[PDB]
């Protein structure tokens, strides 16, 4: 219902639990992108046993090419691996 | 030719993601 | 709290109400993505007062180039614009 | 020089969503 709004804000709260987590509160290293894969999604995805899966997920993430993605560039994983939900997630 | 398959290994399923990319 | 669970399945919720209103239940057209912007987002973001907008953003939404953004682009506007959420939201 | 400044009009504020572009 127009719930946007709580979507959104949801969205960043999940990336302010690791972001601050380590000293990168506004960056992101495949080091600790691969903490919120792997320990944020238990369950909810597919948990990563390989960092090279991390180092493969950065070719696409790392748009800036330094080997950590930034918070926006965090978001726009969010919302590609959602695509997928909707497939699984069939309302219906 | 000097492709590799690279088949098996579960890490694979980096590529069921891939299907996103696309 | 992990809760990226939830916001996955309300981020689709709300693509719902839209795509649902006009025959192009799995894609939405720029006239129907105009209705999710100005419609729903009637104070969150700011509303579109003319069409041309909505045809800019085609250009970057419009990835298939078919004037109509399928339900996997329309998810991508919204990681991007809640990006810039995130410093209206600064938690803090 | 063939550029259009397009100074003014309100639709500008589409601009201001550019800067996510970017
Ligand atoms: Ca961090
Ligand atoms: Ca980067
Ligand atoms: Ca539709
Ligand atoms: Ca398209």
């Amino acid at each position: 219902m127009s719930e946007l709004e709580k979507a959104m804000v949801a969205l960043i709260d999940v990336f302010h639990q690791y972001s601050g987590r380590e000293g990168d509160k506004h960056k992101l290293k495949k080091s600790e992108l691969k903490e919120l894969i792997n320990n944020e999604l238990s369950h909810f995805l597919e948990e990563i046993k390989e960092q090279e899966v991390v180092d493969k997920v950065m070719e696409t993430l790392d748009e800036d090419g330094d080997g950590e993605c930034d918070f926006q560039e965090f978001m726009a994983f969010v919302s590609m691996v959602t695509t997928a939900c909707h497939e699984f997630f069939e309302h219906e | 030719s000097h492709l590799k398959s690279k088949k098996g290994q579960s890490t694979s399923r980096h590529k069921k993601l891939m299907f996103k990319t696309e």
